[PDB]
C-alpha cells in the first residue's frame, strides 16, 4: 500500500459527510449566516438603536429561526456558540426551531482573527487549539456542518496578498476542515477576498484563482474528503473604490470562469458570500451567476447581510414588528432562492 | 453538464 | 496589476487554443495516437516479420490516414517527427491526408526517457530545449495540438513514485505546457503512470490523485491555460499481477471519482491511453466510464494499441491487405466512438 | 521594495533576539530542561515513591535552580507555566533564583500534541491559539526565550514520518518561531524525531535532514530570525531496537554530517535532547560530537533526563538530601559542559 | 530504508567530487571564468579591433593558459567546449597547457537562456536534454566540474523576479547540478542575480535571501551532493542605477549576512561573480567579504571581467604583448588571491 | 584553521 498519502475517512463517516453537503446545496436553497459575534451584533443593533443584550440577541434569532416557511429556501443556518445552546422566552432551543423548518444547524468554530508577523496586517485564523473537543460537543447539540473565516487583502502596490498571507490561510483552512470531517462536521472553507481597494475585476481574478488554487492544493495534502465539504469564496468583483464600471454581466463570467479552472467537481457546492454589496445587488450578481447555464457544483448562497439587513430596519427590536421583519426575510429568502435558477428579476 | 450557457460563449 | 502571478495569453491565441482542445474531444470522436518513435514502431513490425524501412513506416501510416471515413470517429492523429514531413508512394503528403478527413494533425515534442539521478530508474522526460522553435516549425507544418509523454512507477516497497519523481514529471509538464500554449499548439499533458506491479485499484486511486494534485499544480503556477489543453492520464486500474480481480465496472467508478476530485471543469476533455491493455478491454472500460452519467469534462480516448494492435495483424506488410486492414481500424474506431455515448456492448 | 516576501524584524527587537540567542549558547554553557507538565513531572515523582503535590514541584524546582554555582554549566533554563508564577518557601520567586545565577527563564509555550487526521497517529502541536498574548505575559514575568516540543515517528515500513507528518511539523514550527520573535522571545525550534523503532543510523540521517531540510524552509517563509534562534533537534543515532551495533564516534559523524548540510551558520547554535538516552551516553555523545573540531555554530544541550534523573533518585522528597542531590546535579551540569569542549573523559 | 528519499551517491563518484570540490576553492586559489561564447568573446576583440577568428581565439586562451605561475593563484579554469579541444598555433591542446600549470579544467554546459511563457522577458536556462552524455565526453576531455549559468532581475514594481522565475530556476539548477555528479562532474550552480535597477543594497539582500533559500531547497530534493558543489552567486550590492551610496564594508556585511543565512557549512566554497564590476571593485569588494573574520565556507572569486579587462588591452592581439600580458594577469590573480586573505589593500 | 570534521571529511 502507498504509504506517503493522506489516509481515507472511515466510511460510515464519509457517507454522512457526503450527504449532509448535498443536503445543504440543494436545488434552491441556501445557508443562512446567522454567526455575527457579539461584538459585531452589537453595531447592527446600534444601527436601529437597540442595546446588545442576551434577551434581544436570542429575541433576534428566533425571529429568524421562528420563521414558517423559511426551511423552503433555507437549507442551513449558521449559529454562533451562544446561540447554538441558547433559548426563546418560551424557553424552546433555537435550533428546534431549526429542525421544525428541518433546516439544518451550523456553527463557527473559529477564534477570530491575529495579524502575521513580517506582514504588513495580514490576518491569520485561530481555532485549531481544541478544535476537536470542540466539534464533538457541537455535533451533540446539533450543528451538522461548521465554518471558519480567513480574510485576504487585495493591495497590488504592496504585493497582498503575499506568499505568506496565501499559503498561512490555505493551511489553517485545510487543517480546519481534517479536523472537522474527522468528528463528523461539514467543513465550510472561507477563503474570503476583500473587495476593499481600487483594484479592477481582472485583478480581483487573477488573485482569487492564485488563491484557491492553493487553498485545494493545501486539502488534499491534508486529506480533506471534497465530496463532505463546502466552499464559502468572494464574488469576483471590482474594488469598492475602482473606477472602471463593471456591470452583473461581468461579475458572473469572471466569477464562473474562476470557479471551473481551480474548483474540481468532487465539491458538491459552492457557497457564496454577500460581503459589502447590497441586499438587492447580491441577488442580482448571484443570479447572473446561476445565469450562465447549468454547473457541475452548485452555486448558492450564504448570506449574512442580504438577509438581515432590511429585516433589522424593518424590526427595529420591536415585538408588533415581528411579523413584518419575518415577511421581509421570506422575501430576501426565496429571491436569492430564484438566483440559484437563474430566474430572479427585479420587480 | 458540458454544455453551459458560458460554455455557449466561449468555445 | 497584482504582477506577482502568471500573465494571460493573448486574447487571440487562447481562443484558438480553447476551440481545437474543444474539437480535438468532440462528441463521439477521440484522437489516433500514431506517433510510435523510429526505435518503438520496430519492434511492432518485428511481431508482423517486417523490415522497419522508411518505405514501411510511410505505407503503415498511409494506411491508417488514407482510410476514408476514418474521420467520423477520429479527431486529431498524433504523429512523430517523420511521419509530419512524410509523403506516400504516390507523393502525397501526409499531412494532407488527414485535412482530407478533416484530422487534426499532432505532434509528440518530447525527447524520451532519462533516469532521474538518485532514484531508482525513475524516469524523467527530455526536450525542452529548442521547444519553442520546433513548435513553430511544426505549426507551419500543420500541427494544432502537441504531446509530451511521462512515465511514472507503482512500487509500494519502494516508496514510488517518490516525490522527487512526481514534481519532476509535474513541472516537465507545466512547462512544456505554457511552450506550446505560447506557439499556438494544444498541449496534451500525460502523466502516464504504469500498471507494473500487484498493486490494488485502491492504490492506483490514491497514487493518481497524488500525481493529477501536482500535475495541475505545476501547470497554474506556470500559467498554463487549462481551457486549452488536455489531460492524457491512465485509467484508475489494479495491477496486471494483483491477485484481487477487478470488473470493469470497479475499473470506470474509480476513474472518474479521481478525476472528480483533481481535475478542474476548465479542462474541456480527457484522452485517457490505452497502455498495456487488449483492444477489447480498452474500449470496455473506456464504456464503462462514460455510462457513469454526463461528466463536466469530456472522457474519451486517445489510442494507439487498442487502434492499431489488429490493424498490424491484418495488413502483414502486405499490399494486398491495406483495405482489408483499414475496415479493421473504423471497426475498432467505431467501437472506442460507441464508448465516449456509453453505447458500446461487445457481447 | 520587494514586496512579496516576509517584512524585516524591528532593530531593537532583532538585536535583542539575537544576544539572547548566543548567550544561551555560550562557551561552555548548556539549557537545562526542566519544564515537565503535571503529568509528566507525575511520573517523576512515583519513581522516587513521592507525592505529585504542589509543594513537591516547587521544592524540586527550588532544589534545582537554588543550586549555587549552576551558573557556571547552565546559560538558561525552561519552565513550565506554573514554575514561572511560582515561589519557594522562602518567599523567593522561583525566578529570581536564576536572575541571582545568572540563568535566562525559558517558557513552554506549546499546548501537546494531538493526532493528525487521515494519518497514523501521527501527532501536531497545539498552541498558537493566544500565543501572542501569552509571551507578552511571560516577558514581563522574566521570560526571555521560549520552546516548542512536536514529534516525528520513524517507520519505514509504514512511510512514516509522512510529509503531512513533516509540513505540519516544519510550519507548525515556523507559526511559533514568529510569533516569539514578535514578542521579543527566542524560540527554541525542536522538531524531536523518536529514536523509537528498528532502523539504522543510516536511516535516521536521511530522516533527519529530509525533516530539518523542511523546518528551516518554513521558517524562512514566516521571516524567523536565525540569528535570534535556537534549534532543538534529536542526535543522529540508530534505532532503540535496532541489532546494528553504533559505537558513539557514528553518533557524532552522522550528526555532524546531518547539520551542516541544513543548518545555515546565520543559527548561533544547536541545543540536543537527550531523549531516551542515559545520563552518561548523553554525555558521551555530546562529547563525541563537539570532538569532531569547533563547529560553525555552537553544538551544546538541552537536557531534562539527563541532568535530572539521579538528581530525583538522590533527593528523593527529602530536605536532607537537598545539597546531596544538588551536587550530583553540578556534576552532570560539568560533565556536559565539558562535553561541549570535547574534553570530557569516560569517567 | 527511508525509500521516499534521494538515493545516495557511489561511495567512490561522490569521494571524487568531495575532493575535486575542495581543489577547486584552496585557500589563495580561485577560479578564471574563461568560458565566453564566440559571441561574447566577439564584443571584447570590438575593443581591441581583432578579428574574431578561431585562430585569434585560440592565441588568446593560450595567453591565458600558458601563463607561468599561475598555477599558484588560479584552482581552476572554466571553459568553452570549443577551447576544451582546440590546440594552440603550436599544436598544444589548451587542456594540457591547465595540467602543466596544475590547473583544473571546467566547461560551460548551459544551452543559453530563452523566456518564460507568461513572463516579463523572463529568463530560462536550457541545456538538459543529452546533458549526460556531453558530461560523459567533457570528462574524458580533462573536465572535472561544469557551469551553469541561470539570470535572475531584480524589478520591485514589478514584482521582479516572480515565484515562477525563481522556481524554475532553482529547479533547473537542481536538475543540472544532479545529473554533473552522477557522471563525476563537479557542478557550479550560478543563480546570478542582475544588479539592474535602482533597487538599494537591502533589496538585494532580500531577494538573495529568497533566491537562495529556493536554489538550496531544490538541491535538497533531487539529492544533490553539497560537499562536491560549488555556489558561484552575485555580491549582495545596491543596483547601479540606485542613488543609494553605500561603501566596500556595506556590500561586504550585507553578503556575509545573506550567504550565512542561507548557505549551509556543508557547501565547501562559494566563488562570486565579478559581474559588472570594475577589476579595482571585484577585488577590494571580495578583501571587504572576507575581512569579516573566518567562513564556514571557502568566500574565493570565479572572475572573467575582473582578470582578463586590462589583459585584452595590454595583448592588443600581438606576440609582443604576449609577455606583458601574462604579468598582467598575474598581477590581477595575486590581487583577487590575497582579497581571499582580507589582506588585500590597493595602494 | 576548520574542524576535525573538515579535515577528517576529505
Ligand atoms: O517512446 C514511446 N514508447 N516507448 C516505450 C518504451 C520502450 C522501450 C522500453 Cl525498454 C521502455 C519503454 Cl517505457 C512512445 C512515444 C510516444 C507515444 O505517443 C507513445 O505512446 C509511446
Ligand atoms: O512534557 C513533556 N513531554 N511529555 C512526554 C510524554 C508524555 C506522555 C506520554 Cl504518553 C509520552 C511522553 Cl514521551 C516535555 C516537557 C519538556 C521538554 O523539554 C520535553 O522535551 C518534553
Ligand atoms: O557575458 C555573458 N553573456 N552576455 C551578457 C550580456 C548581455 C547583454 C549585453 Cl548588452 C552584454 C552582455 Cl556581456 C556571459 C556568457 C557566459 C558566461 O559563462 C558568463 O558568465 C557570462
Ligand atoms: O462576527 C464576525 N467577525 N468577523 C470579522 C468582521 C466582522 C464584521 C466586520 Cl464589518 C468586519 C470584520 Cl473583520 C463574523 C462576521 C461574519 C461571519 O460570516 C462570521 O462567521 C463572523
Amino acid at each position: 500500500e502507498y504509504m506517503n498519502a493522506p489516509k481515507k475517512l472511515p466510511a460510515d463517516v464519509a457517507e454522512e459527510l457526503a450527504t449532509t453537503a448535498q443536503k445543504l446545496v440543494q436545488a434552491g436553497k441556501g445557508i443562512l449566516a446567522a454567526d455575527e459575534s457579539t461584538q459585531t451584533i452589537k453595531k447592527r443593533f446600534d444601527n436601529i438603536k437597540l442595546e446588545n443584550t442576551i434577551e434581544n440577541r436570542a429575541s433576534y434569532r428566533d425571529l429568524l429561526f421562528g420563521t414558517k416557511g423559511l426551511g423552503k429556501f433555507i437549507s442551513g443556518a449558521i449559529l454562533f456558540e451562544e446561540t447554538l445552546f441558547q433559548k426563546n422566552e418560551a424557553g424552546v432551543p433555537m435550533v428546534n426551531l431549526l429542525h421544525n423548518e428541518n433546516i439544518i444547524p451550523g456553527i463557527k468554530v473559529d477564534k477570530g482573527l491575529v495579524n502575521i508577523p513580517c506582514t504588513d496586517e495580514e490576518k491569520s485564523t485561530q481555532g485549531l487549539d481544541g478544535l476537536a473537543e470542540r466539534c464533538k460537543e457541537y455535533y451533540k447539540a446539533g450543528a451538522r456542518f461548521a465554518k471558519w473565516r480567513t480574510v485576504l487583502v487585495i493591495d497590488t502596490a504592496k504585493g497582498k496578498p503575499t506568499d505568506l498571507s496565501i499559503h498561512e490561510t490555505a493551511w489553517g483552512l485545510a487543517r480546519y476542515a481534517s479536523i472537522c470531517q474527522q468528528n463528523r462536521l461539514v467543513p465550510i472553507v472561507e477563503p474570503e477576498i476583500l473587495a476593499d481597494g481600487p483594484h479592477s475585476i481582472e485583478v480581483c481574478a487573477v488573485v482569487t484563482q492564485k488563491v484557491l488554487s492553493c487553498v485545494f492544493k493545501a486539502l488534499q495534502e491534508n486529506g480533506v474528503l471534497l465530496e463532505g465539504a463546502l466552499l464559502k469564496p468572494n464574488m469576483v468583483t471590482a474594488g469598492y473604490e475602482c473606477t472602471a464600471k463593471t456591470t452583473t454581466q461581468d461579475v458572473g463570467f469572471l466569477t464562473v470562469r474562476t470557479l471551473r479552472r481551480t474548483v474540481p467537481p468532487a465539491l458538491p457546492g459552492v457557497v457564496f458570500l454577500s460581503g459589502g454589496q447590497s441586499e438587492e445587488e447580491a441577488s442580482v450578481n448571484l443570479n447572473s451567476i446561476n445565469a450562465l447555464g447549468p454547473h457541475p457544483w452548485a452555486l448558492t448562497f450564504s448570506y449574512g447581510r442580504a438577509l438581515q439587513a432590511s429585516v433589522l430596519n424593518t424590526w427595529q427590536g420591536k415585538k408588533e414588528n415581528v411579523a413584518k421583519a419575518r415577511e421581509v426575510l421570506l422575501q430576501r429568502a426565496e429571491a436569492n432562492s430564484l438566483a440559484t435558477y437563474g430566474k430572479y428579476k427585479g420587480g | 453538464a458540458a454544455a453551459s450557457l458560458y460554455e455557449k460563449k466561449a468555445a
